[PDB]
RNA sequence: CAGCGGUGUUGUACGAUAUGAGCUUUCUAUUGUAGUAGCGAGUAUUUGAGACACUGGUUGUUACCACCGUCGU
RNA sequence: GAGCCUCUAGUGGAUGUUUUACACAUGUAAGGGAAUUCGGCAAAAUGGAUGCGUAACUUCGGGAGAAGUAUUGGUUCAAUUG
RNA sequence: GUACCGAGUGAUCGGUGGUGGAGGUAGAUGCAGAGCAGAUCUUGGUGGUAGUAGCGAUAAUUUGUCUUCAGCGGCAAAGACU
RNA sequence: AUACCACACACAAGGGAUCGUUUGGCUCCUGGGACGAGGAAGGGCGCAGCAGAGAGCGAUAUGUGUGGGAGCAGCAGCAAUG
């Protein structure tokens, strides 16, 4: 809700820039060898447990 | 009862393992071949020839006011039995010469009309004849 | 069009056409019924049938429970514009006072 | 901007629900090609943005029976379904009775 | 689909007009006369009316003469 | 601020076919009226307000809305809560 | 690895022709985590049933028109509902 | 058995066994046995030209000195003034 902590704010702000697929000029580097990146989230299928 | 109370509860025994033929079940009605034995001529005549009793001093056709429902008037010859035959309107029959002679005494009684119903069959049906129609209400 | 390029004029008894149809879809089966007589009168039961909205309006006038006894209509015949292949037939309501001496007549223009 | 946005935004500015906009049919484009609140009070200047008006609810037939109840019509022994009590309250009648024979003793004194 | 005949079901359409237990006394012209009304459940006439169906009776109008497959000679 | 009907504000999709039997939610029924079944289970019947009239027993407070009966729409008037 | 053909009572062994693209045996001895049809065995992959059972409690939907490219999507006009 | 069901063989599908390979594991032996109030171990947050995770590093987030010496993996730019 609208009523948040400096503590929770700050983990939801993490928790937001993280959320990003691999940039499309590193899949072109001779030595890059990742397909997708698997720490990606969604908020329909996992919880953060800010609370 | 659930599952359904239109059905026969218990359909066997445990032994024969098998339904047997004599035990009812859904299916086909209706539209099977049926003869009628013995059945009595009332009358023979015509459909547009008149006719009378010696009670009933009218001359009328044997068609009643509007014809039957789904089939008009009668225009060839034509027969009248007693009672209920097969089938709908508009279906063949075949006739046969009675297969051996009855000894009942309600079939070999004679047959003297007096009078005959010649009144409408759709709805309630109120007069004989269009004259008393005519009659009854004004001009 | 028609012969002469002529429309028809007809009335269609929606009474008897839904004698079957259930009382609570009454104004819903109605309208697949309407079509249905259309092809029928003109032989022609791969063709498309349009109905103008003020036909429409017309029809549910007295909610979905109800259908007009008779109703009085102008039909056109026309190549149908996305496949030429079939014909379309596009109907009009005319206004009556009585449906008394109202046969099928076909009218130039 | 899609037609549904310009609705809701047209019933902010018109201070109104959604279901009283009209958009014109003529010139869809013109509507299409909007892209802030400003383009859309000129379409509302411009009439092509339209506020319908409410459904009517008459009063006529409530008229009609208040002034018949007035005259004493309905209101008979078949009509009613609270008890007397309800319908004319009795500590009322007693409040309103006291009241005024009180104030008719009061005067009578005080004028002698 | 309509006429015109025929056979049923319901119960007497809309609108006019007249009456109605009672309650009421308004207007115009102009000095005094003449003009001069409202409100009302219902009932009767026009009206066995009007609505609705079916007709293997009869007249008018409108639509329909195709196409694809299989087996044989 | 019950149920039923409307104003303000908000709302909706597995397609076509008249579609047997057996179901699940419901209606109606001649004459008889619990004969049905472990058992009136389920259903029907009664129902608001106004008046008349109300038993045994009782800790005298109650029983008591006992039971049993009659009235109720529209219009046009009187009379002022009857 | 896959078809054929030969040798052995048998556990098994040998050759020929396609596929594959870099390693492999015969004799005598040594050490063992050394041979599977089953354990409602463990893990992974696939059938029959079957284009079948089902997918539709609730307010309800029709017509035109544009897109969509084939969404009862959007917009107008009706019909309903909380 | 015209078309269903079964088996055999050739071709196409479907799955990942087998054989070939390994900058990983395990065991034994030898060395080592080095933290913190001068703020540790462990947690969080920031820092790249395009940069999510991980690695590296702290607002000095590729600074200074010594020994060397050729490129910075993609694209744009840098480099014997390193």
């Amino acid at each position: 809700g609208s009523i948040k902590t400096r503590r929770i704010k700050v983990q939801l702000v993490s928790a937001l820039k993280k959320n990003r697929c691999i940039p499309q000029w590193k899949r072109a580097c001779p030595g890059f060898k990742q397909q997708y990146n698997f720490t990606k989230r969604s908020w329909k299928r996992k919880t953060l447990k800010a609370c | 009862s659930r599952k359904g109370k239109r059905k026969v509860a218990c359909i066997g025994a445990w032994h024969p393992a098998n339904v047997r033929r004599t035990v009812a079940r859904a299916g086909q009605l209706g539209f099977h071949r049926r003869t009628a034995q013995n059945k009595k001529i009332y009358m023979m005549g015509n459909g547009k020839t008149p006719f009378s009793t010696e009670y009933d001093l009218t001359s009328k056709t044997i068609n009643p006011m509007g014809g039957f429902l789904r089939y008009g008037n009668v225009k060839s010859d034509f027969i009248m039995v007693k009672g209920g035959i097969q089938g709908p309107s508009k279906r063949v029959l075949a006739l046969r010469k009675a297969f051996a002679p009855s000894n009942l005494g309600k079939d070999n009684e004679e047959i003297v009309l007096k009078f005959v119903d010649a009144s409408s069959k759709k709805g309630y049906g109120r007069f004989q004849t269009t004259e008393e129609k005519k009659a009854y209400f004004g001009i | 069009a028609f012969k002469d390029d002529k429309a028809i004029e007809l009335t269609i008894p929606m009474g008897k056409i839904t004698i079957d149809v259930s009382k609570r879809w009454k104004c819903r089966i109605g309208i697949r019924r309407l079509k249905k007589f259309i092809t029928k009168t003109f032989h022609d039961k791969e063709a498309e049938v349009q109905i103008s909205p003020d036909l429409n309006k017309f029809l549910w006038e007295r909610g979905m429970r109800n259908v007009p006894k008779r109703v009085r209509v102008r039909v056109n015949q026309e190549p149908y514009p996305k496949d030429p292949s079939k014909k379309v037939y596009k109907l009009s309501h005319v206004v009556v006072s009585t449906f008394k001496g109202l046969g099928t007549e076909a009218i130039a223009e | 901007m899609k037609l549904p946005r310009v609705k809701e935004l047209s019933a902010d500015i018109l201070k109104c629900g959604v279901r009283r906009i009209y958009l014109d049919t003529f010139e869809p484009s013109k509507l299409s090609a909007a892209t802030s609140r400003d383009d859309i009070r000129k379409l509302i200047k411009d009439g092509l943005i339209v506020r319908k008006a409410q459904k009517i609810h008459s009063r006529y037939h409530a008229n009609k029976l208040m002034r018949e109840k007035e005259k004493g019509r309905h209101s008979g022994p078949g009509k009613v379904k609270g008890s007397k009590n309800a319908r004319m309250p009795e500590k009322d009648k007693w409040i309103k009775r006291i009241r005024d024979l009180r104030n008719t003793l009061k005067e009578l004194r005080d004028k002698g």
